[PDB]
């Protein structure tokens, strides 16, 4: 909601947490597996009937939208 | 066997990596204009012209019975020989659309009446297709034969789609190469024949090919399946033992293993190619030449061109032939600042 | 994500169970996709949001079964494709581009007819009706002209691929009207119906007369374009 990097992040917090005493925020790592049950592709769920010709699998997450694009150079790059 | 560096006046922002040129009644026509067709021209078929080095472009016309065509990608390309019924005509079918789908539908394209003030008027009959018919795809070749001495036509070559079962919305943009199956092809009827011999190894795609007196000898191509591009130029020999359109196949020692190759007619059966790409990433720089008989295929490698520095460097390229050994290349003219024509030409005739 | 409503059991159409509080508010718009290509080619956006749109056509009639709050439930979507611009608009509709005598993305009436009468128009476009005009249009089963046939096929030209219901844009809603009224202003300091064809000049008089008349009275300074701001 800030903008705020992840260098930053790390270093301000080492910051607050060596200088008074606490742990206020959480490092990085945590922070991010914490995050992972926020993006796309982590519930479970169920399609009745199911979807017409849509890949079965559920966990997959960030997809590269050429589809499998056969790259070969002759054809439309 | 010399080039020269045109460019386009104007009408430049309206041409896609891939088109295709038709020659017919004098004039030279460009087809599958980049989208939809604007209010311009609602027929999207260029008269093409070069004048004193330029680039010009004027719009086509049509008839009332007319049935109009959206603008293919990269289909097959035909000439029908000029005789009865109506001379003359060029069969097309059936690439993909502004949008990606095949037409998996025959179109013939003709010419009717002129000028009246030096225009042209042409017209477009769809022909249904009964069988037995062919799968859509795009890429592939079509070629006209006269078999004792029956008119027909044969088709084969081009990728396609996986079915409707495995098509997969991760892979949907991905094409795999259609089974190896000659295809036979009437105009009157439309009634479409699937054949396959067991030398027709694999299908592949790109692949020009050629004919003469109804036995077909189709060229280099490339192969995806096993990411090769075997240098087998194929013989088929085809006759309609009435009523059984029987064919033969053969595979031959030599064939160009380069691929998209470019062709221009000097004469009756004399081809010279000027080829787009050898191999997967070095273009096809050389420039050949094909006789053909039932002695063979005799192959020749004539004068490259010499070309310049800026079409040396850039990756790809593409183009056609106005007709008579005359030809056009184009280069995208990758540069800076964007003009934004991002594609410099290269008109380029034999001897 | 718009709104969530009931039906079961009974007759029970709709309960609002949650309707969004502001949607216009970017704190509230999902991202779905990114591409480094323009809206020019066709090809490219086509080529890509192609699995999309058959994804979502595939997401109409099966129902999803979510885990949620601890209960297996089921869930039914109902698609509306709006948030665009007249300009895809038309590129999605298969309609001409752009102010051809075909104008009004619902009321396939030309700008004449629309002349004639303005309010009796009743909503007749949809995609469906639009892709069985573009077969229509590709085959010509009567062989007409290429001029006429675009008129029995009423702006119908291009195959269409994206189902979309369209809406009047809530953005400019008023920029035509705001030019409208300056013209109407202009055009009454002149005595445009007392001489009905004026040139250039007095066109100028007008403009520079009205635009000091209204900093004179509401202190407002006269523009080349106008915004929101402006018209409002
Ligand atoms: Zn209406």
């Amino acid at each position: 909601n800030t903008f705020l990097s992840c260098s930053q992040y790390h270093k301000m917090y080492r910051t607050v947490k060596a200088t008074s005493g606490r742990q206020i925020f959480q490092p990085l790592h945590t922070l991010r597996n914490a995050e992972k049950e926020l993006l796309p592709g982590f519930h479970q769920f169920e399609w009745q009937p199911a979807l017409k010709n849509v890949s079965t699998s559920w966990d997959v997450g960030i997809i590269d939208g050429l589809s499998g694009w056969t790259v070969s150079v002759d054809d439309v790059p | 066997m010399s080039l020269q560096p045109l460019t386009a006046v104007n009408c430049g922002s309206l041409v896609q990596p891939g088109f295709s040129l038709l020659d017919l009644e004098g004039d030279v026509y460009l087809f599958g204009q980049k989208g939809w067709p604007k209010r311009s021209c609602p027929t999207g078929i260029f008269g093409v012209r070069i004048k004193k080095g330029e680039l010009k472009l004027r719009a086509i016309s049509f008839s009332n019975n007319s049935s109009y065509l959206p603008p293919l990608r990269c289909p097959a390309i035909a000439h029908f020989e000029a005789q009865d019924g109506k001379p003359e005509c060029y069969l097309i079918h059936g690439g993909r659309t502004p949008n990606n789908e095949l037409s998996s539908s025959l179109y013939m394209l003709s010419v009717d009446s002129r000028g009246c003030n030096r225009k042209v008027t042409l017209r477009c009959e769809e022909k249904e297709l009964v069988g037995d018919v062919p799968s859509a795809r795009y890429g592939h070749t079509l070629s006209v034969i006269n078999s004792r001495g029956k008119t027909a036509c044969v088709l084969f070559g081009g990728r396609s789609y996986m079915p409707p079962t495995e098509r997969t919305t991760q892979n949907w943009n991905s094409v795999v190469d259609c089974p190896p199956q000659v295809y036979l092809i009437d105009l009157e009827f439309g009634c479409c024949t699937a054949h396959t011999l067991p030398e027709l190894t694999d299908g592949q795609s790109f692949h020009v090919a050629l004919a003469r007196q109804d036995c077909v000898y189709f060229l280099g191509g490339h192969i995806l399946s096993s990411d090769c591009r075997p240098s087998r130029l194929i013989r088929l020999h085809v006759e309609l033992l009435l009523g059984s359109p029987v064919l033969t196949c053969t595979i031959l020692h030599e064939g160009l293993t380069i691929t998209s190759a470019i062709a221009s007619p000097i004469g009756y059966h004399e081809y010279i190619i000027f080829g787009g790409y050898q191999s997967e990433t070095q273009k096809r720089m050389e420039c050949t030449y094909v006789g053909l008989d039932d002695v063979g295929v005799h192959m020749e490698s004539r004068e490259p061109p010499q070309w310049t520095s800026e079409i040396s460097h850039s990756r790809t390229w593409f183009g056609g032939s106005l007709g008579k050994g005359t030809a056009l290349v184009a280069i995208p003219s990758e540069g800076n600042p964007t003009p934004p024509e991002a594609y410099h030409f290269y008109q380029v005739s034999f001897q | 994500i718009m709104s969530i409503s009931i039906r079961l059991e009974g007759e029970d159409d709709g309960i609002t169970i949650f309707q969004e509080q502001k949607p216009n508010s970017e704190l509230s718009c999902r991202p779905l996709c990114l591409m480094f290509v323009d809206e020019s080619d066709h090809e490219t956006l086509t080529a890509i949001l192609g699995p999309v749109v058959a994804e979502r056509k595939a997401m109409m009639e099966s129902r999803l079964i979510i885990s949620v709050g601890g209960l297996l439930r089921s869930f039914r979507f109902f698609f509306r494709g709006t948030g665009y611009d007249e300009k895809m608009v038309r590129e999605m509709e298969g309609l001409e581009a752009s102010g051809s005598t075909y104008i009004c993305t619902l009321c396939d009436s030309t700008r004449a007819e629309a002349s004639q009468n303005m309010v009796l128009h009743s909503i007749t476009r949809s995609h469906d009706e639009n892709l069985e005009r573009y077969e229509i249009w590709r085959k010509n089963p009567f062989s007409e002209s290429a001029d006429e046939l675009r008129d029995r096929v009423k702006g119908v030209s291009a195959k269409p691929f994206m189902e979309t219901q369209p809406t009047l844009d809530a953005l400019h809603c008023d920029i035509g009207n705001a030019t409208e009224f300056y013209k109407i202003f202009q055009d009454e300091i002149g005595e445009v119906y007392q001489k009905p064809n004026p040139s250039r000049e007095e066109r100028r008089r007008w403009r520079s007369t009205l635009d000091k008349q209204l900093r004179k009275k509401m202190k407002l300074k006269p523009v080349m374009r106008m915004n929101g701001n402006y018209a409002r």
